[PDB]
């Protein structure tokens, strides 16, 4: 095992992809802003936007 | 007990959190 | 010396008012929108806001 | 600072504390 890679964590275009692809299996509304969701969040990872999807459907 | 508690507590702050309302 | 006050760090609606209040000295454009910077800001305390408005003076 | 905030908390109880209404 040489090459050492860093995945840092994610910034706002990648919170808005996993916000996006995480939704797919539930019916959204469509005047739910992602974006914003995805603005507000910083030092968020990627289990922790799952959470708050998950405690949505609940 | 309480202090493991809180250790479990959510981020302190988002309380009113709101989307923008724009027509 | 009794009463134990807490004084914790501040929430939007106080970031708005210190960030309207340390910028009284300074003429600004009416295009800044300080409520979307003190949306943005969580962790921020007052030393960090004085310290944002002196970068930008300068 | 939280936990020395939380140490300085009440007793853990005598919520809802009545005398009793006796006539």
């Amino acid at each position: 095992l040489d090459q050492l890679i860093y995945i840092p964590l994610p910034d706002e275009k990648s919170r808005v992809a996993i916000l996006k692809a995480n939704l797919r299996k539930s019916p959204v509304a469509k005047d739910v802003d992602l974006e914003f969701l995805a603005k507000m969040t910083n030092g968020f990872s990627g289990a922790d936007l799952t959470e708050i999807c998950q405690r949505a459907c609940k | 007990y309480e202090m493991f508690a809180q250790t479990l507590q959510q981020s302190r702050g988002f309380g009113s959190f709101r989307f923008p309302s724009g027509n």
